[PDB]
């Protein structure tokens, strides 16, 4: 056996994908992971995956920094070799996904381009919740056109020319963020 | 792109594009700055991550750029749903449910035990006293 | 103990002071009414073997309340491959010529089984640790009993953030650390053979004894502890024997 190499945390929206490397030979996994002063909780049991979904437990409280490692053991079954992760706080680094232009209503001299709402990972009361609902005040959707607009909701309302015509493209955006602020841009979707 | 009578009329992506498959130039045309182009380029030649339906178990796809989104019904979890929580009831998995002592019939579903004073309950997880004074129980604060 | 807190009477009752010749000695865990584990290295240098009392419903040293149990050692079986003056094999099981009585400040503490305690409680990860020892390093020890929360670690992790002694012994898989390197909290001399009881889903159980340790909350350092879970067969096997002879017999391992 070998320590696992390489860990890196792949979240995108809430969903979280730890993953490592290498590919096993006469191996198999158990990853652990646990907020720093909490209990070790084990997933992914004797994986011959190098990768393993902790989505389920970030998404218990989003703002709880979290700590994983990696378990090495031989085929067949003093303690074993592991490598540790990032400490990975989600709400601060998990990405914003791809938003989506819903809709865009030409209401006379303006237009109003609706974006479709961001569902997360976050399971709440059966539905799952929406960046807005997770991010609120913290989160900002921004919308270039052809030239740049800002909201702290879903719809811009735009002051629009007369017979031209325009083009849209929006953005998630967590503005306070130092690092990893937006997401890709949207489908451009035009008059 | 090529089509005889059809290329009489000037561009108009929803024809061009949004009902039959925009080339690279094409687009570069109808939006003169290849940085309009961009934006749409982008996503337009991206593609339907979620064509393969990627999701197993009942789950939802949501598209992004060069990957998918599952999303995964209460008992199952991965990241295409294919795990199922309800199979994994074992003793590495938080004592597999049980209060004590854990033990596994992998093959048939694991047994809960007690320790030396105590009983199993009805449910088959828990455990009750059956001496006065149990081991690992404070009294005085009862 | 080094940061701790005044242990309320009756909350860490399995808590055994063990004296010889009417002097604090060391300290142990109830196991049961007859049998008491402790540390192998508290035994190096006696010669009264005859004179070894162990109290239970201690609480306060300079006081003497009802709840007190004075009860002689007969036996104190200790693991053949101890090598005293060193830090190895430090757990030591004690049988007592007559059995305590349970009551509200004398209760029990669980002994685990092998598994569970290794895939289980080796995971959750604070801890108790209890004992009348020193208050600091060098220092006046305690008339009262003092707790401690500590967190457990593996021993990859120990010896990463452990600064570098180069006479220091070997963390082997018979002992484990557990934790504030920063010199906030730690268990200390006086407290050895002390339990460090886990709790888990409402019981509460044995899984270290106050082996050894550089310093008391020395910074860049861990309090090491005792696998009891390495322990568990022996034990059990010699909780079943046949008194034997002497008070010490030293039984062999594995
Ligand atoms: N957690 C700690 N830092 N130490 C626990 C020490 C327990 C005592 N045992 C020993 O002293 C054995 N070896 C030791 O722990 C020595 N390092 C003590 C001398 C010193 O560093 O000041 C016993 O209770 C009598
Ligand atoms: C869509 O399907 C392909 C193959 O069927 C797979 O490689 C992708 O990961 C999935 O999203
Ligand atoms: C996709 O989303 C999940 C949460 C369920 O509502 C499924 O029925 C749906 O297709
Ligand atoms: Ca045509
Ligand atoms: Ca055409
Ligand atoms: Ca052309
Ligand atoms: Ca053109
Ligand atoms: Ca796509
Ligand atoms: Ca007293
Ligand atoms: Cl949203
Ligand atoms: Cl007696
Ligand atoms: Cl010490
Ligand atoms: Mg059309
Ligand atoms: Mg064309
Ligand atoms: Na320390
Ligand atoms: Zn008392
Ligand atoms: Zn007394």
């Amino acid at each position: 056996t070998v320590a696992a190499y390489n860990l890196t945390w792949k979240s995108t929206n809430f969903k979280t994908i730890l993953e490592w490397e290498p590919k096993p030979v006469n191996q198999v996994y158990t990853v652990q992971i646990s907020t720093k002063s909490g209990d070790w909780k084990s997933k992914c049991f004797y994986t011959t995956d190098t990768e393993c979904d902790l989505t389920d437990e970030i998404v218990k409280d989003v703002k709880q920094t979290y700590l994983a490692r990696v378990f090495s053991y031989p085929a067949g079954n003093g303690e074993p070799l592991y490598e540790n992760s990032p400490e990975f706080t989600p709400y601060l680094e998990t990405n914003l996904g791809q938003p989506t232009i819903q809709s865009f209503e030409q209401v006379g001299t303006k237009v109003n381009v609706t974006v479709e709402d961001e569902r997360t990972l976050v399971r709440r009361n059966n539905t799952f919740l929406s960046l807005r609902d997770v991010f609120g005040k913290d989160l900002i959707y921004t919308l270039y056109y052809w030239k740049t607009a800002k909201t702290n909701t879903n719809e811009f309302l735009i002051d629009v020319d007369k017979g031209e015509n325009y083009c849209f493209s929006v953005q998630a955006v967590i503005p306070s963020r130092t690092v990893n602020r937006k997401s890709t841009d949207s489908p451009v979707e035009c008059m | 792109a090529n089509a005889f009578l059809e290329e009489l009329r000037p561009g108009s992506l929803e024809r061009e594009c949004k009902e039959e498959q925009c080339s690279f130039e094409e687009a570069r045309e109808i939006f003169k700055d290849a940085e309009r182009t961009k934006l749409f380029w982008i996503s337009y030649s991206d593609g339907d991550q979620c064509a393969s339906s990627p999701c197993q178990n009942g789950g939802s796809c949501k598209d992004q750029l060069q990957s998918y989104i599952c999303f995964c019904l209460p008992a199952f979890e991965g990241r295409n749903c294919e795990t199922h929580k309800d199979d994994q009831l074992i003793c590495v998995n938080e004592n597999g449910g049980c209060e004590q002592y854990c033990s596994d019939h992998t093959g048939t579903k694991r047994s809960c035990r007690c320790h030396e004073g105590y009983s199993l309950l009805a449910d088959g997880v828990s455990c009750t006293p059956t001496v006065e004074y149990p081991c690992g129980k404070i009294p005085i604060l009862e | 103990i080094v940061g701790g807190k005044v242990c309320p009477k009756g909350e860490c009752p399995w808590q055994v002071l063990l004296l010889v010749n009417g002097a604090q000695l060391c300290g142990g865990t109830l196991i049961n009414t007859i049998w008491v584990v402790s540390a192998a290295h508290c035994f190096d240098k006696i010669k009264n073997w005859r004179n070894l009392i162990a109290v239970l419903g201690e609480h306060d040293l300079s006081e003497h309340d009802g709840d007190e149990q004075s009860r002689r050692v007969a036996q104190v079986i200790i693991p053949s491959t101890y090598v005293p003056g060193t830090t190895n094999h430090d757990i030591a099981l004690l049988r007592l010529h007559q059995p305590v009585v349970l009551t509200d400040h004398v209760v029990p503490l669980c002994l685990p089984e092998r598994t569970f305690s290794e895939r289980t409680l080796a995971f959750v990860r604070f801890s108790l640790v209890s004992g009348w020892g020193q208050l600091l390093d060098r220092g006046a020890t305690a008339l009262e009993l003092m707790v401690l929360n500590v967190p457990r670690l593996m021993t990859q992790d120990c010896l990463q953030q452990s600064r570098k002694v180069g006479d220091s012994p070997n963390i082997t898989e018979y002992m484990f650390c557990a934790g504030y390197s920063d010199g906030s909290k730690d268990s200390c001399k006086g407290d050895s053979g002390g339990p460090h009881a886990t709790h888990y889903r409402g019981t509460w159980y044995l899984t270290g004894i106050v082996s050894w340790g550089q310093g008391c909350a020395t910074v860049g350092h861990f309090g090491v502890y005792t696998r009891v879970s390495q322990y568990i067969e022996w034990l059990q096997k010699l909780m079943r024997s046949e008194p034997r002879p002497g008070v010490l017999l030293r039984a062999p391992f594995p």
